[PDB]
């Protein structure tokens, strides 16, 4: 730090002359400013915030705080080749030097992202072709790519729950609850846990295409930017956020409209993982419950029990959401609601903050049966085909649903043809698959 | 030329003079010496940065979203808060501006001291 | 003429090269790692080793969220010399799957006056990002008077909440097993004992039962005086019960790991401790991906190809779990977590973004610790079963050909599937295992069945075969009188045997009997058989191979049909 040639290629000894510094051989400059690591007693500046530049770089995880930190040195190609090759990796964050007129250098109090800035090198040539000092260097730019966020499907089905998610007494009918039971003949006076479809938390996969986070061309990469991805559901003028992604996975509740200023109380899904070592696309699997939606009075038909997202085991409203629902209203998702994903790119093509959005719409569609033919010989194979969009909860896998949803109606008998039917029924059809 | 409320406007500037470095994406509106002044008929944002589309293109591009005002029941359901009226943002992409249902957008650019080039727009239903 | 020596790193490239275009189950494929940084000797062979602190970087592969040593952050490890005493789990405790035997309290007395600075031996702790190995840095004292016996390590801020995400309750889950893998070879101890500690307070410094009574129980013994530092043992049900055996809040109680060993009177400069938790199984119906979990970490012990070759060669094995071995803990305990040719479990046809990916850090030529990774898909296949002919005569020696590569669980041994002979179990006379659970898709232990007239062919046995039919002769006695010793699938000895070591096609055969006993009803166990036999001619013989994982990776019921011809 004492010598004026700090973080410069050369030797510690240095004399000041008309052509610059004697000990200065090669320098690397971002925005025509020498890249140096904060050190000495001149790096006490904190900038607009209370965090020092060195502490900010340490928190950011950038161990390449300067040229010396990277260990960049010039090595000859061969014994007598005369060509020197040196290399280093460009950091995401660097500390700008406030002024170069003092030794040790006085650094700025805040770091800035190197994207978009021009990286320039300067090799100090002691003897040119005529045998004197000529200053030669090269120029290059630190490129950056615009972030993009995409969703698997343009539309998504409305999620459904079970009986255990409602505080209402047991009934033979849903009575407006978010329950998906069998056709009435499959239920015996009360809908219990063995006669309804399993929990219908649809699993949406969020994908982003940010080459900036693809630091390793043939290695594992993860989006480690804190809270860069926001997942939210909007119904008109009201909005609710499902959680945050990119930071460390943590427990949290559900915020409505981003009212909670403190971000540590929001649920975090963790860091997204790259799909392939040379792809640069990160995918995160997140499931949405039928309760994860804006409050509305249309959903009072079910006295919903809310599964706790925090450490407590209680089923109260405050366990899953930051605030309780309004009196006469319950958190839920209706038909036509818009599902949107928010991603904040730390560096677009301009190397700044940028927000990109993708949207999906909740919908519910009718179900229709189909068969390969109309007439069938008794004992033949019936290719029973059901085409209905809302049962495709996960696009990445093929789910299965109970055959009991269909019922046999004929003069012989009336049964659900499943395990909930009459004795000996399910054996008669021998489903393949079951 | 004509916008509604809760709408986003893309602002483009062709300023070859400010292409200071070919390998550096130049910026305008960052400092008080070279300010960018976006304004409505009642609201405005100060020191709005604009970013070059390319490293050596000479064209600056940025967008601002007009957040409107929260004192209106546009949906008609009987409650306010239809538009999150908020004036904030200083970067090239995060600008937020409040705008009445009958207002006019004004973007002003300075290329030298005491000289300013301005652009205009209008707001209707 | 002087000559200089240049110190310089290199860029590595880990590649997985399958023998064919698909990485099917039971196919060991080489793993090639080219890294000049690990070639530290030009006149010998350098073999990677977790137990060797000199080998800094080891490739690793993991699935799910296994409970490694650093799940709660950077751990803190100390060494202590003294006696455990009679009120300690290390001496009184033993492996017996008993609550008193394996769960108790840990007490100790410390005599470190003769040690340097008269203080507990602290150490510097570091964690690798992929192999998750803990490297302990401390004073390299190797004096003869040096004697250390204990070692207490806390997992940072890890609690029972951080453990229950991997450790599951074996009593409540339909299928679930917990495994503990540890590697303490670098210590060079004669015997190794490991116990799990749970307490609501701080672990360092430790307390004693005679001092405080805040915790009712704080010791869960796992390993007792093992002679092998390398071990991959199946945890008993007592450990799982003790994990959920406390009524206090799981987030309010921390977890600690304890060590007791002998013959370690010398400590090197760097010591390595690797001990994680494994878990496999599924809950309820187990068809959706949310209920399928396989938490494990796999490290490859790559061996140098030549004396002065930077190419390190390894291999990866993977077995695709089936409906037969999903309920057997041996197949999970039979894998090698730390070896030159390790093996791991796959629960679902992991493709695309979830394909099995091996991770390996590396110091590049520039000097950064950039990682290099490779992945290979492990998809499933739709099992196809068919018969050699459309029609068969009496004793025509029908042969069943099953082609499904996912049932190959070893490229070395010949994979076989026996037939269950147990009247109590619902899968009697069915290919598979005696253990069987009833689910929405049928029976877990049912692999393959043969049916005449859509009725399973089973031999009369148990107390449900007392029916005599229209005459006074029982079905079993009638079959014995007819001379038909092929009274059922088990009687014929029909078993599935693989064509080769890694062919993936299983061939089985049996002779069609002239007389068979029809099952009156399949709704009870053991089956209730009809009182009279009937000749199989004219009836349609149908087989049903139960496919645990189809091409999309789920249960699809496939079979073939044929008729028993007669002249």
């Amino acid at each position: 730090n004492s010598k004026a040639t700090d973080d410069a290629v050369g030797s510690a000894t240095t004399q000041s002359l008309s052509f610059g510094e004697l000990g200065r051989l090669l320098d690397v400059t971002f925005d025509d400013v020498i890249w140096s690591t904060p050190d000495g007693a001149n790096n006490t500046a904190t900038g607009n915030d209370s965090d020092t530049c060195s502490t900010e770089l340490s928190n950011a995880g950038i161990t390449d705080t300067g040229l010396g930190a990277t260990g960049f040195t010039l090595v000859e190609t061969g014994a007598a080749t005369g060509v020197f090759v040196g290399d280093f990796q460009i950091p995401s964050f660097w500390c700008r030097v406030s002024d170069t007129t003092t030794t040790p250098y006085t650094y700025a109090g805040d770091e800035e992202t190197t994207t978009g800035l021009d990286i320039e090198v300067n090799y100090v040539d002691f003897r040119d072709a005529s045998g004197e000092i000529v200053e030669v260097g090269d120029s290059a730019g630190v490129r950056a790519n615009t972030g993009s966020v995409s969703l698997d499907r343009t539309v998504y089905p409305v999620p459904f729950g079970t009986i255990a998610d409602s505080s209402k007494a047991a009934n033979a009918a849903p009575n407006g609850r978010s329950v998906f039971p069998i056709h009435a003949t499959g239920i015996t006076s009360t809908i219990d846990s063995t006669e309804e479809l399993p929990t219908g938390d649809l699993t949406i996969h969020v994908r982003i295409n940010d080459p900036d986070f693809d630091e390793n061309p043939a290695g594992e990469d993860a989006m480690d930017q804190d809270n860069a991805l926001k997942i939210s559901v909007i119904r008109g003028s009201d909005s609710v956020v499902l959680g945050y992604a990119g930071a460390s996975e943590r427990t949290g509740k559900i915020d409505v409209g981003g009212n909670n200023g403190t971000i540590s109380n929001i649920r975090s899904f963790g860091e997204m993982d790259e799909i392939a070592p040379d792809a640069g696309i990160f995918e995160l699997d997140v499931n949405i419950k039928f309760t994860d939606g804006p409050a509305s009075a249309q959903c009072n038909s079910h006295d919903t029990l809310y599964t706790a997202l925090d450490g407590t085991t209680g089923k109260a409203d405050t366990n899953r959401f930051d605030d309780g629902a309004a009196s006469g209203q319950e958190y839920c998702i209706l038909q036509g609601d818009i599902l949107q994903v928010e991603y904040t790119d730390p560096a677009d093509a301009s190397g700044d903050a940028n927000t990109v959005t993708d949207s999906a719409t909740f919908d519910l569609r009718n179900g229709v049966l189909q068969s390969d033919k109309s007439v069938y010989i008794i004992g033949s194979d019936m290719i029973l085909t059901l085409i209905e969009p809302d049962f495709d909860l996960d696009n990445d896998s093929a789910e299965t649903y109970d055959l009991d949803l269909i019922e046999w109606d004929s003069d012989a008998a009336t049964t659900t043809m499943g395990n909930k039917g009459v004795t000996g029924a399910a054996a008669a059809f021998d489903p393949e698959p079951t | 030329k004509v916008y509604s409320w809760t709408d986003k406007v893309y602002i483009t500037i062709v300023a070859p003079d400010h292409n200071f470095d070919s390998d550096l994406v130049d910026e305008i509106g960052e400092t008080d010496s070279d300010p960018i002044k976006v304004s409505t008929r009642g609201f405005d944002l100060d020191n709005y940065k604009l970013v070059e589309t390319g490293t050596d293109t000479g064209i600056f591009t940025g967008e601002v979203i007009l957040t409107g005002f929260t004192a209106h029941d546009a949906d008609g359901d009987g409650n306010t808060g239809d538009a999150t009226g908020t004036t904030s943002g200083s970067g090239p992409t995060d600008g937020l501006l409040a705008t009445d249902d009958d207002d006019g957008l004004t973007v002003s650019f300075e290329f030298s001291e005491d000289e300013t080039i301005v652009g205009s727009a209008l707001i209707r239903w | 003429t002087p000559q200089t020596i240049l110190v310089g790193f290199s860029f590595a490239s880990i590649d997985i090269q399958p023998v064919t275009d698909e990485w099917t189950s039971g196919q060991e494929i080489p793993v090639v790692i080219v890294d000049a940084d690990q070639n530290k000797n030009s006149r010998a062979d350098e073999d990677l080793d977790l137990n060797n602190p000199d080998v800094t970087l080891i490739p690793a592969l993991r699935t799910g969220d296994p409970f490694t040593i650093d799940e709660g952050g950077t751990p803190s490890l100390i060494f202590t010399n003294g006696t455990n005493g009679d009120d300690s789990i290390f001496d009184t405790g033993a492996i017996n799957n008993t609550s008193a035997g394996q769960v108790g309290n840990f007490t100790l007395n410390i005599n470190v006056t003769r040690f340097s600075s008269a203080t507990n031996i602290t150490s510097t702790e570091s964690i690798d990002t992929f192999s998750k190995r803990l490297i302990s840095a401390q004073t390299a004292n190797s004096s003869a008077n040096f004697d250390v016996d204990f070692a207490i390590i806390d997992l940072g801020s890890a609690t029972l909440e951080t453990l229950k995400e991997t450790v599951v309750d074996e009593d409540n889950t339909a299928v679930g097993f917990n495994f503990f893998n540890y590697d303490v070879r670098s210590l060079g101890a004669d015997t190794v004992s490991i116990a799990l500690l749970n307490t609501t307070g701080n672990i360092l410094p430790w307390v004693n039962n005679d001092t405080r009574n805040v915790d009712k129980n704080n010791a869960i013994l796992l390993v007792s005086n093992s002679t092998n530092s390398q071990a991959y043992v199946d945890l008993t049900n007592a450990v799982s019960d003790a994990v959920y055996g406390s009524t206090n809040t799981d987030s309010n109680v921390n977890i600690g790991f304890a060590m007791y060993f002998t013959g370690v009177g010398d400590l090197a400069a760097k010591e390595v401790i690797v001990m994680d938790f494994f878990s496999f199984g599924f809950t309820d119906d187990g068809v959706q991906s949310s209920e399928r979990f396989a938490n494990q970490i796999i490290r490859i012990e790559a061996e140098e190809t030549g004396d002065n070759t930077s190419t390190f060669e390894g291999s990866l094995e993977y077995v695709m779990v089936n409906q037969i071995n999903i309920q057997d803990a041996g197949t999970f305990s039979g894998i090698t977590p730390i070896a030159d040719d390790p093996s791991f479990i796959v629960i679902e046809d992991l493709t695309d973004e979830d394909a099995p990916r091996v991770n390996y850090n590396d110091l590049g030529a520039d000097g950064v610790t950039t990682p290099v990774s490779d992945q290979e898909e492990a998809p499933s296949h739709s099992g196809v079963v068919s018969l050699n002919a459309d029609s068969y005569k009496i004793a025509d020696t029908v042969v069943i050909t099953v082609e499904d590569l996912d049932l190959n669980v070893d490229s070395d041994l010949i994979d076989i599937f026996t037939v269950v002979s147990d009247n109590s179990k619902a899968t009697d006379d069915a290919v598979g295992s005696a253990t069987t659970q009833s689910l929405s898709f049928g029976e877990l232990g049912r692999l393959l069945d043969v049916t005449f007239d859509d009725v399973i062919w089973s031999t009369p046995d148990g107390a449900n075969n007392t029916a005599t039919g229209n005459d006074s002769d029982t079905c079993s006695t009638e079959l014995s009188n007819a001379g038909i010793t092929d009274t059922g699938l088990g009687a014929t000895g029909f078993t599935l045997v693989e064509t080769g070591a890694a062919t993936g096609v299983f061939v089985g055969d049996f002779q069609i009997p002239s007389f068979w006993c029809r099952v009156s009803d399949t709704t009870t166990t053991p089956y209730t058989y009809a009182g009279d036999e009937e000749t199989t001619t004219g009836l349609d013989i149908e087989v049903n191979y139960v496919d645990f994982r189809d091409a999309s990776g789920e249960i699809v019921e496939v079979g073939d049909s044929a008729g028993v011809r007669a002249n």
